[PDB]
């Protein structure tokens, strides 16, 4: 589905989705 | 881009996994 | 991918998974 | 008290106060 | 319902048990 | 069920919709 | 009505319990 | 304290109105 | 930096920076 | 104060420390 | 100050400390 | 790496400003 993400709920998103892998968090400034 | 974007509009969990690594 | 999720952790998962349909969540079963 | 909850935050609500129970999440699509 | 309104408007937790099974 | 599968076990996104009404 | 919640979950349940309010959260004591 | 009862422990919703200010 | 901190995301912000200290949620009515 | 100003404008964690005991 | 963060405790950590900058999340390393 | 120094270990906001891009 699609998702309205903001903030700290973005970077949960992350960490669920790539779990294990990692990420960047790259907010524009 | 990711934030902007999954904020301001809407973005799926399939485009969120163009960030990890 | 494959993450242990754990008491409200699971409950964050589902509602991302999920989305507009929603979900059920039935721990006894 | 009174609580004003959206998206995620209406699903911990729940995990919260069903606990063990388990529930049904149904938003309106 | 539930969620409509304990976002658009308030909710009590009392209100919130009429969702568990 | 779900805390089997996915909090003793591990589990993926996949069987995560299982439980998506 | 009966759950083990611990850090930062305690105080999340507290937030949702206590609302307007508000609460201490003091656990040296 | 708090999280003796409730994290050691277990406690109700009830318990925790006994820490609202 | 700055953070801008609503409802539920305040009181995580403040179980963090004081962590074992503990501390006073206290909003205007 | 803390909660008004945190949510309506901008604060900063050493502004939050003011609230430990 | 000094916590346990553990799962995505730690990535919450990180978007308060970090902000706009924001952050990398490399568990493997 | 940053779990082990934070979740295994013990970690204070000083060091998680090593991993502020
Ligand atoms: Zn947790
Ligand atoms: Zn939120």
């Amino acid at each position: 589905v699609n998702q309205h993400l903001c903030g700290s709920h973005l970077v949960e998103a992350l960490y669920l989705v790539c779990g294990e892998r990692g990420f960047f968090y790259t907010p524009k400034a | 881009g990711i934030v902007e974007q999954c904020c301001a509009s809407v973005c799926s969990l399939y485009q969120l996994e163009n960030y990890c690594n």
